[PDB]
RNA sequence: UUGGCGGAAAGGCCUUGGGUGCUUGCUGGCGAAUUGCAAUGUCAUUUGCGUGGGGAUAAAUCAUUUGUAUACGACUUAGA
RNA sequence: GCCCUGAAAAUGGAUGGCGCUCAAGCGUGUUACCUAUACUCUACCGUCAGGGUUAUGCCCUGACGAGUAGGCAGGCGUGGAGGUCAGUGACGAAGCCUAGACCGUAAGGUCGGGUCGAACGGCCUCUAGUGCAGAUCUUGGUGGUAGUAGCAAAUA
RNA sequence: GGAAUACUGCCAGCUGGGACUGAGGACUGCGACGUAAGUCAAGGAUGCUGGCAUAAUGGUUAUAUGCCGCCCGUCUUGAAA
RNA sequence: GAAAUUGUUGAAAGGGAAGGGCAUUUGAUCAGA
């Protein structure tokens, strides 16, 4: 800032950074990568958060992730869901 | 009370102007200094030239390229005097100094604008008469500023243009004041006089 | 300091100076001063200004 | 057992409050506020609009009319601490503010009762406003702080 | 739901971390008093971490209370639940981590029947 | 102006300068 | 018409501070046209707002607000102390602030 | 739209004419309401995709080569 | 009384810096102002004392709180043992990961999710090979240095 | 000769603005105002009203900004060295 | 199937250190009622 003292440097850099970050946030919002509000129907607030069950119900409804399901855990989930619906039917009747 | 304040450096004292300006920038006011070549310092020329030489002999020994950079221009002298007040090694001080602009002479767009002064920094008001003072263009040309002959040649043109402007404005003002004096004595003007206008 | 505020070129120039402006001469279409030569039209208002 | 038990248990009897010696006492409004006084509003839908002062209510509020005819401000409740009181004044004689109370404004389009009351009061208000020159235009206008205005120095 | 209580204030929400637990992995965040005589943290220099002391203690009327106004009580069965039949406005059940989902439904049903607040429902019960 | 492209190029430079706040004379 | 201002412009200067220590809970405000504590005594008790812009829209606005109060004077030059519900971030030293005329005693 | 000036970083200043609206210089007639006793209460470029304006048709680098150059990069030349 | 001199070297340099000249310096006086874990008021924590009351507890009141060597007291935690919770558990034990939650001044404890696939905890007590950042500590493992030094004797 | 004012001090004189706090939880006591009745600013704040009812307040977390902050242990009169 | 250490992905910061304490803005994330 000594070779150009009458030119702003830091204020311009910070203007650039704030616009930088605002655009990235808006695009991460448009791409649906950020979680929705608390009261939206697709929200998960107060419930349990587990990628295993999320993937289970997604592959039941049935571009690169680290999220898998462990077929072991898939069988366990089917087992426990059979138990759950058995109890619900016993309430049924 | 303005977005930007243009200050004519003529007749001012470097350190006092630096203090008021610094405390204004740190408060958030945008300021633009002009006519730094006509700025003044207290004390005789010899003293301040000796001081600048004392500053000029200071330099990193094992490599001169990374030492105190001795800028010769009056604008840069004033900038040094100012930067020594501000904590320029902080983001706050950087943002403050980025609200400032210093110029030798009055270039555009500030030539077509109003300038002001700072009465608690003027030589004629702060100093006692019978006291030697120094001017910054002379000092800088002594210590190696090679542009004082262009700024005078350009100010001599700016002043002529401004004199034309003033001669036009002054006749317009005469017309306006005469028309107002003729409008006076009307009951509207009497009511305005009663109410203080 | 000193500032350049305008540079004026001639009407016709040689392949030599065009080569100086270019860095791969054997591939180019050699379009260097075409619009300037066109600016050298009837009265050369720009040139004279 | 995971967590054994406490031997002590607090009783769930919640105890009444002590007799509080804090009685409601009526408000003491500042001197500047007197009915028929012109007022300047500093907040709300009608911020910066000059109105008149009519009545002080049981809930510490003030009743004000624009009048609606000139500036578009209806009969309204206003707090006294969001208001500046000018020295300008109008003489209130004949306006029936006796009708209006706090229950008049309970809400639970616009009501014919409201427009009726507003017309019948602001005819009597305009009748006295016409005596002073320019007061209609003054109340029609809005208030704004210009460059170089200092409220601590300004006489209102 | 719970009883009226004084407004809860804590005096220190931040955690007390050991010195240089950020600098070394071998030094864990569990608090340990610095016994050094050359220690600026022990000597309480300006610009250093705070140390725990009894002045930071909480009010006795609001101690052991969660924001609901209840003291937590761990529960593993309906028998431990029925300990709190009276104390519904003071205590709140928390099902232990080792409990299974077929018994958690029983505990939740009895808690609903008795009018008890359970702190950790939806445990192993998303199905 | 020079009337051909200097007009557009200079106004664009000045507006880039005034949006990025990277101007020597203007703020 | 051209102006709809019902506030006074001020500047956020600093926190309450010693030489080497600062109290972020208290801020210092400089009011336009105020030169003395005898004049700032008018502005004591008044409400203060710092208004800033964000990119997000949260409740139908990109404009967010920080409210506070004037509490007392500071020195001889017409500077006042202020306390906010949430302290100001120190990136605002040299930023403009709105001092409203309510709660009014006139 | 006419004409002139301005090169210090001119990028702005003034001027001619005719349109186009407004005018609180003065007098009138309608509307405002429920934002509910305050909540800053939001008012001052285009990159991007509808837009169809919708036509025109450059270079550098690598590889190769030169040696006025060279530790390697770089530099300097040549090649449809 | 103030001012100049009244000797002191050698990397470039410091009334703290900027800089200040009817001072932003010297002397003196009058006010206003800034400001500490200091003083005053209030709340909360703990200790101590004094009182009251069929309960190493409950209530009322007040004064206090620095700390190395060191002393005393109350507590948290680990391995195994006697008793008990007719405790927990393949609808998932312990262990591990966790930008998630909570309780304690803290030691620590508790909850949710993921992984795992077989044993493990609270309480009244007992017992000890019981709590680590150091010891040019022990054993094992892993890095930066680093795609670096270099892989150039004996003719090809 | 007659007053006033300054200065100092007193009022169990009057009045206004601003900031922080609201501990405790049936009653009991000293008191005051009142013909009584009862009322009260008298042994710790009550009353009226609006908005939201959710990520808004708040917490956690990655950063930024203002100020501060020298690397631990041991040894010794005492060192960042 | 922990840590040191390492890779990819995603977010952020970076003008000759980083880390830490008080306070808040900004972004993300989250519980209770």
């Amino acid at each position: 800032s000594k070779n150009s003292i009458n030119r702003p440097k830091l204020t311009s850099n910070l203007h650039h950074k704030v616009h930088s970050l605002n655009k990235k946030r808006a695009q991460r919002e448009r791409a649906g990568l950020l979680k929705p509000a608390r009261s939206s129907v697709n929200s998960k607030s107060g419930e349990i958060k587990s990628v295993a069950l999320d993937l289970y119900f997604q592959n039941k409804k049935n571009s690169i992730t680290t999220r898998t399901l462990s077929k072991k855990r898939a069988k366990k989930i089917e087992r426990n869901l059979k138990y759950a619906t058995q109890r619900k039917l016993l309430v049924d009747a | 009370v303005e977005p930007v304040v243009v200050i004519d450096g003529k007749g001012h004292l470097v350190g006092r102007l630096a203090s008021v300006v610094a405390k204004q920038l740190l408060n958030g006011q945008k300021i633009v200094v002009v006519r730094a070549e006509e700025l003044n310092i207290s004390g005789e020329f010899f003293r301040n030239k000796l001081k600048y030489h004392d500053f000029l002999r200071k330099a990193t020994a094992f490599n001169k390229t990374r030492g105190p950079f001795h800028f010769r221009a009056p604008s840069r002298i004033f900038y040094k005097a100012l930067r020594g007040m501000v904590s320029h090694k902080t983001a706050r001080g950087k943002a403050a100094l980025e609200r400032l602009k210093v110029f030798e002479g009055i270039p555009p767009p500030y030539d077509k604008k109003k300038r002001v002064v700072v009465p608690q920094a003027l030589r004629v008001l702060r100093l006692k008469p019978g006291r030697k003072y120094t001017t910054l263009g002379k000092l800088s040309t002594s210590v190696g500023w090679k542009y004082e002959d262009v700024v005078a040649k350009l100010e001599a043109k700016r002043k002529v243009s401004s004199a034309e402007y003033y001669a036009k404005k002054r006749a317009f003002t005469k017309k306006v004041a005469s028309a107002n004096a003729t409008a006076a004595e009307s009951d509207v003007a009497k009511q305005l006089a009663a109410l203080g206008y | 300091g000193l500032r350049s505020l305008t540079t004026v070129w001639a009407e016709h120039l040689s392949d030599e100076v065009k080569r100086r402006f270019y860095k791969n001469w054997y591939k180019s279409k050699k379009k260097a001063f075409t619009k300037y030569s066109a600016k050298y039209a009837q009265d050369g208002a720009g040139i004279e200004r | 057992s995971a967590q054994k038990a406490p031997k002590w248990y607090p009783s769930e009897d919640v105890a009444a409050l002590k007799k509080t010696r804090k009685a409601a006492r009526p408000q003491k409004l500042r001197a500047s506020l007197v009915p028929g006084t012109v007022l300047i509003l500093l907040a709300g839908r009608f911020r910066g609009k000059r109105v008149v002062y009519l009545k002080h209510l049981e809930d510490n509020t003030l009743l004000i009319s624009g009048p609606f005819k000139v500036n578009g401000v209806p009969l309204r409740r206003v707090n006294a601490r969001y208001v500046i009181a000018t020295s300008t004044k109008v003489s209130v004689e004949g306006v029936n503010v006796e009708k209006f109370n706090v229950e008049y404004f309970a809400k639970e389009e616009i009501k014919a009762e409201r427009v009726e009351d507003q017309k019948v009061v602001d005819k009597a208000l305009i009748a006295e406003i016409k005596k002073t020159p320019l007061l209609k235009q003054y109340l029609s206008a809005s208030f704004s702080l210009k460059n170089g205005d200092k409220p601590h120095m300004l006489k209102f | 739901a719970s009883l009226p209580h004084p407004k809860i204030v804590k005096k220190h929400t931040k955690k007390f971390k050991r010195h240089h637990s950020d600098r070394y992995h071998r030094v864990a965040e569990n608090w340990r008093k610095q016994k050094g005589i050359d220690s600026v943290v022990r000597r309480r220099f300006r610009g250093n971490i705070s140390q725990p002391k009894i002045g930071y203690g909480s009010n006795k009327k609001t101690k052991f209370l969660s924001p609901s106004g209840h003291k937590t009580f761990l529960v593993a069965n309906v028998k431990d639940l029925e300990t709190l039949t009276m104390h519904t406005k003071t205590y709140a059940a928390e099902i232990a981590h080792n409990i299974s989902a077929k018994n958690r439904v029983v505990i939740l049903a009895r808690a609903k029947a008795l009018g008890i607040k359970v702190t950790n429902p939806k445990g192993r019960l998303a199905l | 102006w020079r009337d051909g492209r200097h007009h557009t190029y200079k106004k664009a430079k000045l507006m880039k300068q005034s949006k990025k706040k990277t101007s020597f004379t203007r703020f | 018409a051209e102006s709809h201002r019902l506030y006074v412009k001020g500047k956020h200067l600093s926190y309450q501070r010693s030489k080497r220590v600062n109290n972020p809970n208290v801020s210092l405000i400089k009011i336009e046209g105020v030169a003395t504590p005898q004049d700032a005594q008018f502005y004591l008790g008044k409400r203060i707002a710092y208004v800033y812009r964000a990119s997000k829209e949260v409740r139908g606005s990109k404009i967010r607000v920080m409210w506070g109060k004037v509490t007392r004077t500071h020195g001889n030059s017409g500077v006042v102390r202020a306390t906010f519900r949430n302290n100001l971030p120190a990136k605002t030293f040299g930023a403009s602030v709105r001092i409203f005329l309510y709660p009014s005693n006139i």
